[PDB]
């Protein structure tokens, strides 16, 4: 038997990383992001990029105490719009080690894995996403030391270390005389979470 | 119970992946075939047991000492040749460097000789990392990175023959350091060994918290050395060479030498390196560090 | 067709809510072999249960009898705030219970002698004063010269199941504990040109019995 | 056999108070709270604080007739919106016994178990919850004759016995000139409701 | 997918409608054990059958034969406003049946003695004027010097299977069954220096057999 | 039927908690291993019968005289500690208080003496208990805070020794109260048990409602004495000392006095007070109430 | 969750359209005993039976 | 009827998700025999099998 009092959950990384987490926006680890509705923007999957990047309490800093990490990544993206009118968002995923293209159109991100969200005018509209390990590493590495090229160019990263990266592109059925900005909030889960080499915990006050 | 999330569970065939209903999709397990690598100490490599058509065919320290981990399982390698291995005149127990210890010394404070590096994470590494400007600096070295420091302390060695003639390695690491003090000496130092060592991940070895990577402390009141070990850890199963350094050593001050009177203000510490269990895989011409 | 009828809530997202992602990769991955990867951790007790430094506590030969070192109390404004790996996993959750075990490592003289008793006293309006006042607790006389770490546990004799990590009422009947002091019972001795001062490591970790329980924001707002 | 006439129902405390109740609104007992669309509010989920507040039929002068009362927590919130946008408003559940943030951010709340509900233009918008017995005691008092922390400061009150706090936090996707205030509306019920020492009924008129 | 149509009334939020509440708590909680605490209610009936004080009557040695000193109709005007545990049970609910217990304790003198004929009478246009026209119901002739409390059963003789609680309409066939009234029997008599009256204090319960059904708006908007 | 809610019910494994539909959540019990306390009278404490891997690591009255509740089952205590028992030093019938009854007092009158509390809810407590302010006022004290009362009256008892040296306790209580009047005295008193007295709960007590609590009446007709007990209740398993009055006893008036002509006024009446299987946990210093 | 489509018609009330209503009333009622009344009536032809004068 | 609710990410199209077609065609098609035809590719890799010119 086992009595038991079976041990509460809460403890287990496979549960505890299983629920929904604000993720900080690449740069200074801001809450949201703001991209023109003209181009659209591309986020990285990155768990390297999202700890740029010691925090506080962010989701960064929870995966900043394992070394190597592998999940299948879940991400809800939350598109701001200001204008009066509604849009529709193209989100495509590229895969890890994929090229992106240096001009995001309609054309080339319809030979990825995309996804068409209606977005409401004067108000936001979430949508969720699932994307299972497609790294071509073993595991994720949150910390490197070494360089990612032979050349010895980029210091401490590994671009397809990541679930890879998420290329948006905002649409209109109406002309606006006023080029306006979308507002990006994103939030992060994990399937069948597995860390391996600990790591000390960020400093507080 | 069992969460109101959904770890996985997973699916199929048609369960948790339909055109009716859709749970989050997960990754499988690649079962492959090949040589059996990866984990160090149980190396033991050997063979494994087109499939598709064509259309034009018909508690703790300084206790013991032990590993700071248990040696994982072996995993199967994507490449098909037979690696080459150093023996006993590759894994050994070599004089990494010769080190001092003076009272002046602090808390956290990382010591590293004329054979170690200045590594705050902050240093900015010229590459390729032999270059001398990264193993001289304006003040005291800091770290021993593995296996950077090894190699250039004995650029001779059988191990640093293959690791500058093949293009990935695979080994464990052990590091031990004696200081004889009498019995009037106090003090201790720790033995860290840090993996992939970062500029915050450095600063929290300092710290309080440090003691969650793998540690042993050398306390001058029961212990005259202290021996710590580590299996191989990186993202892929072979580490590529000169270009990534998995572990790093750091022999800091917990408690600050406390010397008797009318005697010496410093001791003396030798640390002493490890390879254990090295395969050396892509033999090519001589690429050095 | 079927007919329906949506409840109160409609395209509301929760963190703990299962089933709401849709797919944005086709095809079956397959993550390359990682079992030659050592240190694999799957519980955030296995980091409670790692040593972590909290107290750096002096011990001079000057100390006479009956002098107190440090006192602590266990509640979430120490407990939660010492730096230890173990301080960390406290205040992500809001509740915690079990046994907490504590190691006072001697790094002084092979020649020095002595005696530091330590104290646990449950939960009071009042912490203890003197030595002999927080010796009528769970205590006990700690001869350095012996083993160089103390391995004291520190019981929980509490009142409820379960204790609160609330850092705004510390003092609170399902908060505390009591209090953990060092109080010097024999002086510090040894011979002539031996260190007049010896220093005690003072670590905590997680005990054997020691849970936590409903997930909280992470760094708090404290002050 | 029974034999039987089963007893009609309705005398079950279990299905007696499966039922939705109004709440509330702490402070004098009143039918609405309203709160800026700036900071938002936090609710707490006790019921000394509902019983302030001997009242007359309010389910808190029900809950008055036991000492002690464990049950799984069922509640619907209304956000009645003023101006003419649509809104967002972020619904976190913090633990009984959980520090609660001076600041309520995004960010912050979205460690918590929490919701993200979208509200309507110039009208109310409703969202049910349900919330297990969370509480650190045996069972939450409705009645306490104590001190709750050991410098005696706060008299005749339980924070930790209840079933938490709710942070709300108002979301617009537009900018506002003129700053309005939400108005807020509780009903409560309960699951497994278990009651214990009887106390005597409020007195009516 | 599935093709589906809404039926009239989307949205709508039901006090009565189970499967509404969305989880806003992720992990399974375990609630600490609650064995100890004794008195655990699980019926509003049980409150019912507690005593309850419904008037105090009083009685002296000047009352002569067939004095009213008390009556009552058992209607929702009266029976749901008693103050007793009973009252605030029927309130609550808007129809009830069964029989009801009264019981007139005695805190009289052990010296004194006579008799209180409790008289029941069924539904009627008028109530009942005198002594006589009151015996003429089920009564009980009950001598007070004998055990202190008397236990006197009102029947449910009804019309109808329920009554209705509505107090603006308690005369109504089907909310009221009769009157329930005390008259002197025979007079209050002791020896000389004994008390001049005694009290006689009323309390009324639920009966074996008492029910209510449909819950009601409690409170009541009365007058 | 089943009313048209969802009570539990309950489900799992992945039946009322799916990512497909979902019904309100519920709390299990919490199976614990422990010493059998919380539930006087049935006491009997004695032991019960890391669960994970690391990372390192490889009618009524006054009828009768019983008690208001049935004694309900024991808990496993959380505290591993043994408890300390006064035995029949300490669990025995002590003389509470000496009291007058007077024929002035009215309906729903609270009778309390020298070492009673005036406490009807209004009164500003000031911290510690043990402030004299507290038990003496302008106008009668009322009740009896069990055991703040108990522990004021006797604080040299063995009782009242371990309620001053331990954090917590946990016993029932029983209540008796003495009245003589000869056979031409009438007049009625309620022995009334608060739980958790409050300002609202104190003044129901008053009123008709009243008789929900534990309660027995001391009928001038018939009784000379009654007795009423109970066990223990509390939020846990064990009473924080000195912060905690779960019982309050209330002797308070019925029928007012109604004593025979040329005789005095007023009656005397003696309360007592009995612990009930005591036992005290967490053993530290002198802290008075 | 399940994917939908709405087919043309809805949110249309129907006379001969079945499981429209939600429950207005949350507990099961009990209907009194009602075997004591006498001539019971079913059918639409039983009046159609009875006698009805039509032409003096 | 059935209860639901929405989740995030109504009506949107996704390349990898199945069964988002409604019938345009109401009777079942039968293809002509096209067993005829050889040189019946199924895989990528069978194109990189086939000789390729890279250098001269």
């Amino acid at each position: 038997d086992y009595t038991g009092n079976p041990l509460p959950p809460d403890t287990k990384l496979e549960n505890f990383f299983s629920f929904y987490r604000l993720l900080p926006m690449g740069g200074s680890g801001a809450p949201s992001l703001s991209f023109p509705a003209d181009e659209g923007t591309i986020i990285p999957l990155n768990p390297i990029n999202w700890l740029k990047g010691a925090d506080v309490s962010g989701i960064a800093a929870m995966l900043s105490c394992f070394t190597y990490i592998a999940a299948d990544l879940r991400i809800t993206l939350r598109f701001s719009n200001p204008n009066d009118n509604p849009a529709t968002m193209l989100v495509a995923f590229a895969p890890p080690g994929a090229t992106i293209p240096l001009k995001p159109t309609r054309q080339m991100l319809s030979n990825f894995y995309m996804a068409e969200v209606p977005v409401s005018a004067a108000t936001s509209t979430m949508v969720s996403f699932s994307i299972p390990y497609t790294s071509p590493l073993s595991a994720i590495p949150t910390s490197y030391f070494g360089w990612e090229d032979w050349s010895g160019t980029n210091f401490g990263q590994l671009s397809s270390g990541s679930w890879g990266n998420l290329m948006l592109i905002p649409s209109l059925s109406v002309d606006s005389a006023i080029p306006f900005d979308f507002q990006l909030s994103c939030w992060v889960a994990f399937g069948n979470f597995k860390a391996w080499v600990p790591r000390p915990p960020p400093p507080l006050p | 119970n069992n969460v109101t999330t959904d770890v996985g569970a997973n699916g199929w065939a048609p369960t948790v992946s339909t055109g009716l209903g859709d749970g989050p999709v997960s990754a499988s397990a690649d079962s492959l075939p090949g040589r059996s690598g990866g984990a160090s100490s149980e190396k033991t490599h050997t063979v494994s047991g087109s499939r598709f058509s064509k259309w034009w065919e018909p508690t703790g320290s300084t206790a013991p000492s032990l590993l700071a981990y248990p040696t994982a399982t072996p995993v199967p390698l994507p490449n098909p040749d037979e690696p080459s291995q150093p023996g006993p005149s590759g894994d050994r127990t070599w004089l990494l460097d010769t080190v001092t210890w003076s009272q002046e010394f602090t808390r956290g404070w990382n010591i590293a000789g004329s054979n170690g590096m200045q590594w705050t994470g902050l240093e900015s590494l010229i590459f390729p990392v032999s270059t001398d400007t990264n193993w001289t600096s304006t003040s005291s070295p800091t770290a021993y990175p593995l296996p950077f420091s090894f190699v250039r302390a004995y650029p001779d060695s059988s191990w640093a023959a293959m690791y500058n003639t093949h293009s990935m390695w695979n080994c464990g690491w052990r590091v031990q350091v004696t200081v004889n003090g009498s019995q009037f000496h106090a003090g201790a130092l720790i033995l860290y060994m840090v993996p992939e060592a970062t500029t915050h991940a450095i600063q929290t070895a300092r710290d309080n918290a440090g003691f969650v990577f793998p540690y042993v402390i050398l306390n001058l009141y029961e212990s005259n050395t202290a021996t710590i070990e580590v299996p191989y850890i990186s993202p892929t199963p072979n580490t590529s060479s000169g270009l990534h350094a998995p572990w790093t050593f750091y022999l800091q001050v917990l408690s600050p030498l406390n010397p008797p009177p009318s005697l010496p203000t410093s001791l003396s510490c030798s640390i002493y390196v490890t390879p254990v269990d090295s395969s050396f895989h892509g033999l090519r011409y001589l690429a050095p560090q | 067709h079927w007919k329906t009828r949506a409840v109160p809530g409609a395209g509301t997202f929760g963190s703990a809510v299962a089933g709401q992602e849709l797919p944005l990769c086709g095809v079956r991955a397959y993550y390359p072999p990682n079992a030659y990867i050592p240190a694999q951790v799957r519980d955030w007790l296995e980091f409670a249960h790692r040593p972590g430094l909290m107290a750096t506590v002096p011990w001079t030969m000057a100390d006479e009898p009956a002098e107190r070192l440090g006192i602590f109390p266990v509640s979430p404004s120490a407990i939660a705030g010492t730096g230890a790996p173990i301080s960390y996993v406290i205040s992500l959750f809001s509740q915690w219970r079990g046994e907490l075990a504590a190691h006072l490592l001697f790094t002084g003289s092979a020649q020095h002698y002595g005696r530091l008793v330590v104290c646990y006293t449950p939960a009071a309006p009042q912490p203890p004063s003197t030595m002999q006042e927080a010796m009528r607790g769970t205590y006990t006389v700690w001869d350095v010269n012996a083993a160089s770490t103390l391995e004291f546990t520190i019981p929980f004799i509490s009142n409820s199941y379960w204790k609160t990590v609330d850092v705004n009422n510390p003092d609170a009947l399902l908060s505390t504990t009591g209090y953990v002091s060092i109080w010097v019972q024999n002086p510090l001795v040894g011979p002539h040109t031996a260190p007049a001062s010896a220093l005690v490591q003072a670590f905590i970790s997680a005990g054997e019995s020691f849970n936590v329980r409903l997930m909280q924001n992470p760094a708090l707002t404290s002050q």
